[PDB]
């Protein structure tokens, strides 16, 4: 259940 | 500049219980952390699945300090590398993006000790992950101090306290925000007796006693989080422990471990000037 994070991130 | 944090010491206003800590100086059953309470909490986030994964201390601007079986634990299947990580500074809701507030960094190499014993009774307890680019400070993100010999020989007592913060589980379900909880250090007997585990002089414990009413202790999730104590002598705050290890949680009788962050630094030092 956590909000997405930004792509940004991710990557 | 450590351990002031920018919304307390730096405007000299104290939070709702730090007082309790000081006059001692002679999350299960914690509450909601206060905004800034602890600008240097770290949450390990895990990429897949999205995930709360530890918790964690920020000790400079580019190094976070966590326990070393929040990514190696081969009982329980656990090898984390740097890609398979985030670190997530300047929180305070558990599961929410903090647009403008929380800075999620990636992480450029873990260090765990070499001595780490995560076959027996989980001795040196402890890791360093150096951040790929450093973080920028700000009201909700600054570094706790580490403590020298003489801050552990007269913070590290029985009977005083320290605090203890996490995203971990409320009951041996999740908060919606940072917890804190202050718990008194025990007396080495009473650890040693609480459990069939053995324990080493790389660890204290602490929590309540059954006799003493009040309660309070980590639990899943906590691992790796801080425990800092508030030096009264130059006022800065200071991370004595690691959320380690326990037996449940808040149990009567029961106590939580903490890797003791003085007896490590030996290390910790070593791994800071000759890789960062
Ligand atoms: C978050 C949680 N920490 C853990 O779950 C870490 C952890 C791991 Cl990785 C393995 C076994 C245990 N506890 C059971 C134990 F037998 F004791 C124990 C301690 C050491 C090594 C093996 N075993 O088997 N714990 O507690 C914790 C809960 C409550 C208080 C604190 Cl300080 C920390």
């Amino acid at each position: 259940d956590f909000e997405e994070i930004p792509e940004e991130y991710l990557a | 500049d450590c351990g002031l944090r920018p919304l307390f010491e730096k405007k000299s206003l104290e939070d709702k219980t730090e007082r309790e800590l000081l006059e001692s100086y002679i999350i299960v059953e914690g509450s909601d952390a206060e905004i800034g309470m602890s600008p240097w909490q770290v949450m390990l986030f895990r990429k897949s699945p999205q995930e709360l994964l530890c918790g964690a201390s920020l000790i400079s601007d580019r190094w976070v300090l966590t326990a070393a079986h929040c990514l190696l634990y081969p009982p329980w299947d656990k090898n984390f590398t740097e890609n398979d990580l985030l670190v997530r500074i300047g929180k305070h809701s558990r599961t929410r993006y903090e647009r403008n507030i929380e800075k999620i960094s990636m992480l450029e190499k873990i260090y765990i000790h070499p001595r780490y014993n995560w076959r027996e009774n989980l001795d040196r307890d402890i890791a360093l992950m150096k951040l790929k680019k450093p973080v920028a400070f700000s009201d909700y993100i600054h570094p706790v101090c580490l403590p020298d010999r003489e801050t552990a020989a007269s913070l590290l007592q029985a009977g005083y306290k320290g605090r203890v913060t996490g995203w971990g589980n409320l009951k041996e379900g999740q908060p919606s925000v940072l917890q804190v909880v202050n718990l008194p250090i025990v007396e080495r007997p009473v650890c040693k007796d609480s459990t069939r585990i053995r324990i080493t002089d790389n660890m204290f414990c602490a929590g309540y006693k059954p006799d003493e009413g009040k309660r309070g202790d980590a639990c899943e999730g906590d691992s790796g989080g801080p425990f800092v104590m508030k030096s009264p002598f130059n006022n800065r705050w200071y991370q004595m422990g690691i959320v380690s290890w326990g037996e449940g949680c808040d149990r009567d009788g029961k106590y939580g471990f903490y890797t003791h962050v003085f007896r490590l630094k030996k290390w910790i030092q070593k791994v800071i000037d000759q890789f960062g």
